[PDB]
RNA sequence: CACUAUAUUGCCGUUGCAUUUUAUGGC
């Protein structure tokens, strides 16, 4: 249902992202956002392929 | 293409002779021709294949050497 | 204590990355933070290793967790690009795990290293 | 007179004696070259290769074949070699001739020793061009190598290591001579004869990757593995070797300095160059430089750390919390910095100087002693931001007068990984210092 | 060669039968050999231990006989007494020959594959090619196993059915 | 070899001409 080929290849980029993005604002004890923005500006450039 | 090395160069003038163990490299040859082989060694030396004399060969196993 | 507590210093640190090159040699090592995970949970890995620079650090820190929790041994090391060029490979890795083989002919070099750092910790 | 013996003796019957003679260690100025970069917009160059004629070579008939003017070949890798024109020394380096592969240079068996196709399969990795001035060889991760002629880059024959993993890390021509030590990473060194255009002779014996080369006038091959902390001294004229370990523990170097300053253990001999027949020089993963003979195994003299260490990272990218007291701890002090190993290193034969580079941006100048068992700084090289690859030296001037030029090849990633950690602003291209007297 | 004192154990017959199927042997005279040589280097590493300790024949041959074992491989330079000699056995010593070795360093997929190409002339130890399977090799050349520069899983010639079904092809 | 003689960089930001010139920093 979520996560919204072309569209596969940047669905498993998305999906590793956002664990690792998980790992960083769990084992973090008290998280920031910075690498979830860098994480959403590497995946932006990312998709840009198309 | 084959390289041959001499090695142990004593020279003996007991018999005006210089005398050493030849070893030839021949990475994928059968063997090194000993005429053909002394012609070379000969040209390496001074002069002389017919003056140039070795006898001695034996191929170590796996060949190569 | 900060977070990467088992660092290792430099000549332990050493004799890990040269076993870490030949594992790798001899097609024994499984490289990367999810494939280290993934054997981890398969259950064959004899001790995993971490690079304690990596950007940031929780990315790898995931792994104490799971591996302490099913009694393997985990070491960390102060460089990513010294445990690339240990891996054998281009890019830095930051955490590597050592399958189990009884084939290996590295048994012994891995053991003396684990009994080396289950003192260390 | 007594000048003119000693200048017909220097001539060469010291360098066929094989000792360190040229001296111009405190005759040489360093502070005030002229340190030209020259940017090459052809992705992480990798390798550079001078040649300059050699005048009267041991008899007469000056040189060999323009008529007297020098050369510098380099190697990108995106699979483009490069010939550069040198000779007009305070001037930059201007390009003359090239020579790419695509992937049309891959061949259709595949899977045997035929790799004929002329050009590259991929990351040519280094350059060596022959001291006759005909032919330049050149090898990389395709487990070829390559005569190109020395005037049109045209593939006069194509070498391939017949090897499922022969990736050819290092080639070194024996001076005065077209025979030729290619440094295979299937832990083997081969020879080739290059006239002759065929394999002589290949030793194996080493242990690792056998990452670097160097060889001189007289048969010898110093090579370093990595991940074995030696290095191999090959006699071949009678086959045999020698092996000179490391051996510098972190513990006892705690012992020598507690009488009254942080180093670490050492990874990996990475680059190697000899000074004479009879000492060389390498250069390792924990930036040591080592000063080597031919009669001992420990090191003579080995400089400590040597272009400093990296920086550690911020407080930013380290661990993602907000507070900076955790995410001061989390950089665990000074106990995760690691040294800038070094990446290239050259000595010029015979002489009282050679150079060592890596990314700090600088090339260092090094000054042996009279006695033989130490060295010392000699200055600074600022103009090459980046990794250095490969350090060529080109002379010029007198008997006794003298005017160089240090050729860097600069890239912004090491010449055989990727393993960067964040370098600024690095651009590709060849740092050329011209220092006289 | 060493014949047993008692040969026909049902132990000892599943003993030769386990050591012969997991290390890839022949017959068991391979076992008898290794297992002479192990019993001569232990019979004479247990009377230097039962003579007096800081004796220099005893401090002198001992060192020499655990200097031997560590570069053979079976003795692991952790242990560097001679006791640990009495506690070492006959697998320790089949573990190091050339066939199993080849077969741990990969490149064999199988003991009797291993011990197949090695007889083929295929694998070349360092320099020198061998053709025989209880080869010991030492703990330098532990890795220096390669195949052959003059054979066709190295870099040589494709062989003989290769290049005969090569030119069944051309027809 | 003799001829015939044909007449700084992959991209981006620059000193500076009486067009070159010139060394920096982004992929």
């Amino acid at each position: 249902g979520a996560e919204k080929k072309n569209k596969g290849r940047i669905s498993r980029y998305l999906a590793n992202k956002c664990s690792m993005a998980s790992r960083i604002d769990n084992y973090s004890e008290e998280p920031s956002n910075v690498f979830g923005s860098v994480l959403k500006k590497q995946v932006e450039q990312r998709l840009e392929f198309y | 293409a084959v390289t041959i090395r001499t090695r142990k160069v004593i020279s003996n003038p007991l018999l005006a002779r210089k005398q050493f163990v030849v070893d030839v490299l021949h990475p994928n040859r059968a063997n090194v021709s000993k005429d053909e082989l002394r012609e070379k060694l000969a040209e390496v030396y001074k002069a002389e294949k017919d003056a140039v004399s070795v006898f001695g060969f034996r191929t170590q196993f796996g060949g190569g050497k | 204590n900060p977070k990467a507590f088992p660092l290792a210093d430099a000549a332990l640190t050493q004799q890990i990355l040269d076993v870490v090159q030949q594992a790798a040699n001899l097609r024994q090592l499984k490289k990367g933070a999810n494939e280290a995970t993934k054997t981890l949970n398969r259950g064959i890995s004899e001790f995993i290793i971490m690079a304690a620079d990596c950007e940031p650090i929780e990315i790898l820190l995931h792994l104490p967790l799971l591996c302490e929790d099913k009694n393997v041994p985990y070491v960390f090391v102060p460089s990513r690009v010294a445990l690339g060029r240990a891996c054998g490979v281009s890019r830095p890795v930051i955490a590597a795990s050592i399958t189990t083989n009884d084939a290996s002919a590295i048994k012994t070099q891995i053991y003396a290293v684990k009994d080396k750092i289950e003192t260390l910790l | 007179d007594k000048d003119i013996i000693a200048s017909r003796l220097k001539e060469d019957v010291a360098e066929q004696q094989g000792r360190v003679f040229r001296y111009f260690g405190d005759k040489l100025l360093i502070s005030e070259a002229k340190q030209s970069f020259t940017r090459v917009g052809e992705n992480n160059l990798t390798c550079i290769s001078c040649f300059q004629p050699v005048l009267n070579k041991y008899t007469f008939e000056e040189s060999s074949n323009n008529k007297g003017r020098l050369f510098a070949y380099t190697v990108s890798k995106d699979l483009q070699l490069t010939k550069y024109d040198i000779t007009d020394f305070s001037k930059r380096p201007k390009k003359l001739k090239y020579a790419k592969g695509g992937a049309k240079y891959i061949p259709t068996s595949k899977h045997e020793y035929e790799n004929t196709t002329e050009g590259h399969y991929d990351e040519i990795l280094t350059v060596a061009a022959s001291p006759d001035g005909k032919y330049v060889v050149t090898g990389g991760r395709d487990r070829k190598l390559i005569v190109w002629s020395t005037e049109s880059l045209s593939p006069v024959k194509v070498i391939p290591t017949k090897d499922r993993r022969g990736e050819v890390l290092s080639l070194a021509f024996r001076k005065n001579s077209d025979q030729l030590y290619a440094s295979c990473a299937d832990f083997k060194i081969r020879t080739y004869s290059i006239n002759q255009f065929s394999q002589l002779e290949i030793l194996y014996g080493h242990h690792d990757i056998v990452e670097d080369i160097s060889a001189l006038a007289m048969e010898r091959c110093v090579t370093v593995g990595a991940r074995d902390r030696t290095a191999m001294l090959w006699k071949i004229p009678d086959e045999t070797r020698l092996t000179f370990r490391g051996g510098d523990e972190p513990q006892k170097l705690l012992r020598r300095w507690m009488k009254e300053p942080l180093f670490f253990c050492e990874g990996s001999i990475d680059v190697v160059s000899m000074v004479d027949d009879f000492h060389f020089i390498t250069g390792s993963d924990n930036g040591n430089i080592c000063l080597w003979s031919l009669a001992k195994k420990k090191p003579i003299f080995t400089e400590r750390i040597a272009h400093g260490i990296l920086p550690e990272p911020s407080f930013n990218d380290i661990s993602g919390e907000t507070d900076e007291e955790l995410r001061k701890r989390q950089l665990q002090g000074k106990k995760l910095l690691q040294p800038f190993w070094i990446t290239s290193l050259y000595a010029i034969p015979y002489s009282n100087v050679f150079i060592s580079g890596s990314w700090s941006g600088s090339l260092k100048v090094w000054k042996i002693s009279d006695n033989l068992r130490s060295f010392e700084l000699l200055g600074e090289l600022s103009g090459a931001k980046g990794v250095v690859t490969k350090i060529q030296v080109v002379e010029s001037g007198k008997h006794g007068k003298e005017k160089f030029r240090i050729l860097a090849s600069i890239a912004k990633e090491h010449r055989l990984g990727r393993w960067i950690a964040n370098v600024s602003g690095a651009r590709n291209g060849i740092y050329s210092a011209v220092i006289d007297q | 060669y060493s014949t047993p004192k008692r040969p026909y154990e049902s132990s000892r017959l599943d003993a030769e039968l386990k050591l012969a199927g997991e290390f890839g042997l022949k017959n068991k005279k391979e076992i008898y050999r290794i297992s002479f040589q192990l019993s001569k280097i232990r019979r004479a590493a247990r009377d230097l231990l039962t003579r007096d300790e800081k004796d220099p024949k005893r401090l002198f041959e001992g060192n020499a006989l655990i200097r031997r074992l560590v570069r053979v491989g079976v003795l692991s330079e952790d242990k560097k007494k001679l006791d640990y000699v009495l506690a070492l056995k006959v697998e320790d010593f089949l573990e190091r020959r050339l066939q199993t070795q080849v077969y741990k360093l990969g490149l064999a997929k199988s003991v009797h594959h291993a011990r197949v190409l090695i007889t083929q002339r295929h694998i070349a130890v360092g320099k020198q090619i061998v053709n025989i399977p209880s080869f010991m090799v030492r703990l330098d050349s532990e890795k220096h196993i390669d195949f052959a520069p003059t054979s066709p899983f190295g870099g040589a010639r494709p062989g003989r059915v290769a290049r005969r079904n090569a030119a069944r092809k051309a027809e």
